[PDB]
């Protein structure tokens, strides 16, 4: 049966998700996570819908930027796989850990 | 009395000069405000808006559409050096990213 | 009876000037409002700082000009300075 | 209350594909979950501070916008 | 020929409080002045923003408390809040 | 009548009247409460005392009796919350922290 | 006028700056590279500084103008006011 | 027959020496000439205080030292000990300066 070589569907997905503007996390899990996190700072808070929408937009932008930096740190070491040490290097250089 | 020809028409602008004057007064920036400061600020703001809107409209007409959406604003901003360097630290909701794949990841 | 002022109609006038037959969505118009407010606050804050450094009590056209030069780069700074200067001379000479 | 496994592995892989990544290690998912939780609590702390200063109980979009702007991560579109 | 105010003597009092017999150079004292001015401007700017957001016209103790919480981290925020609260109650009750 | 100052009333060392005047003249709001200068003075004094205690411990550690900018840098960079409050400042004549990567050492 | 002074940042000076940064072995192509970087940095600050100086109608650049430029680029500096 | 240290010994000794000190590492006069040349390219007939050039020197040295630390991290990431220009470029790109 027809099988693509490892890596073809990868670039197809890359083009597809770089052509789009959608959100990539489901909304209900992110909402539950936000409420659970806010549970420790103050109890019985309410959230507008636009508040959780803004939080999701910001989080996705942050993560996409971090993944670009991680990809650069991976290519620097002559690989194509991203590993946790690449994330750690990117965040250490940005100043988020330091 | 006479016709009350306003201020933005006097300066030849589209943006409001009186509103900018009031915002400069009320915003607690200084204890006095000159007469030409709102005119200067309105002219600068109108110029910047017209620049970014022309770029966004060219992008929109490039994708065979007639109505600008946030994706077109993002494509206009990220594709110009000076705008991307003025707005390098802003996030545009529903904007997406620029299509770009590293050369080493391509096959062959 | 609570209002909410915005730059929607002025952005629409500018758009109809540079692109006579193109429209704009509502979310893009919200983006444009956010942009105008952000740049206004940047310029006004820098001009206030400049006025405080020189122990002046008035914000004039020179403070705005210097703030524009300090904030915008190259092409943008040059063209914005020229535009504002022309506006001020047109205003005073009228 | 594992609401952090609500961020599934295919979701993180989509986020990586948008960033141009072509191959993903198997230990990346826990790392990104930790990073995301750190970022989120950093933002929500200041959002809730802004809220309770105004003596409210509902977190508004403007509180989140201010909390983001103070982190140096300005966000356009929710300024209404 | 105009005078030049500074926090030198107050920093010296605090030093003689926490370290009774240690001195300080002149360059370190300039560093300390720079530090005090910087932190003062940070707190005051944040409190001004807070007052503008809520359409209030007065800077009170709550604005300063919230600015301190927004600016300092953890240990620092907790202890600074406690110190300022104690100071204000000591002041009003006198 | 007898005039006791405000900083003595609050039990502080920093000046309350000067902070009040700086808050007025700095164009931050059009009115200023009475407890705002007291709060701000208390916070500033606390922070100064913290950083000075750390710097003095560093100075006494290097067998010296007088604080220099190097000691201020060593105090700031060695504490988490201070280093994270002052993470983006440069102290003139401060130097750096002695630190060599482990892979560069021999053997 | 004066021209061609970037070479006054000699190779030993860059090697010392690298030693304070913890660097053990240095490629031969670094030096040139480094010089470029430094120049860019200075041009970004001095410009800002001069923009302040002409605003006050002065002709001499003071330390406060440098401190303001550095602060506005997010590089706050303690010690000079 | 004469005494010679093995490569890498004097380098570590110099690392300790220059991390223990606080002096400036660039000569004053060449730096001053460089600053004056750039300024002249911006506006003619300028003057300078002494503290202005001193501030410029301190700031530039701090900048370069931090850059070299990030460069060292990027180099170690690639399983090297020699810093090369591509490391400087990676650090300046992740930082957000180019």
């Amino acid at each position: 049966p027809h099988r693509y070589r490892p890596g073809t569907v990868a670039l197809r997905e890359i083009r597809r998700y770089q052509k789009s503007t959608e959100l990539l996390i489901r909304k209900l899990p992110f909402q539950r996570l936000v409420r659970e996190i806010a549970q420790d700072f103050k109890t019985d808070l309410r959230f507008q819908s636009s508040a959780v929408m803004a939080l999701q937009e910001a989080c996705e932008a942050y993560l996409v930027g971090l993944f670009e930096d991680t990809n650069l740190c991976a290519i620097h070491a002559k690989r194509v796989t991203i590993m946790p040490k690449d994330i750690q290097l990117a965040r250490r250089i940005r100043g988020e850990r330091a | 009395r006479a016709k009350a020809k306003t201020r933005s028409s006097r300066a030849g602008l589209q943006f409001p000069v009186g509103r900018v004057h009031r915002l400069l007064r009320k915003g607690n920036y200084s204890e006095r405000v000159g007469a030409g400061a709102p005119v200067y600020l309105a002219a600068v703001l109108e110029y910047l808006t017209a620049e970014i809107l022309e770029l966004a409209g060219n992008a929109a007409r490039d994708n065979k559409k007639t109505r600008i959406i946030p994706r077109h604003l993002q494509l206009a901003i990220r594709n110009d050096e000076e705008l991307n360097k003025l707005l390098g630290r802003v996030t545009i909701a529903q904007g997406g990213v620029l299509p770009n794949i590293q050369a080493v990841l391509l096959p062959k | 009876r609570s209002r909410k002022e915005s730059y929607s109609v002025y952005v629409y006038k500018v758009l109809k000037q540079v692109h006579p037959d193109t429209g704009i969505s509502s979310k893009a118009m919200g983006i444009m409002n956010s942009f105008v407010n952000d740049i206004f606050e940047r310029i006004a804050g820098e001009a206030s700082r400049l006025a405080h450094y020189n122990k002046r009590s008035t914000i004039t056209s020179r403070e705005i000009q210097t703030a524009v030069r300090l904030l915008l780069p190259g092409e943008l700074a040059k063209h914005a300075v020229s535009e504002g200067t022309k506006a001020v001379t047109k205003y005073t000479s009228a | 209350r594992d609401n952090i496994q609500g961020i599934t592995k295919p979701a993180i892989r989509r986020l990586a594909r948008r960033g141009g990544v072509k191959r993903i290690s198997g230990l990346i998912y826990e790392e990104t979950r930790g990073v995301l939780k750190v970022f989120l609590e950093n933002v929500i702390r200041d959002a809730v501070t802004y809220t309770e200063h105004a003596k409210r109980k509902t977190v508004t979009a403007m509180d989140v916008v201010y909390a983001l702007k103070r982190q140096g991560r300005t966000l356009y579109g929710f300024g209404g």
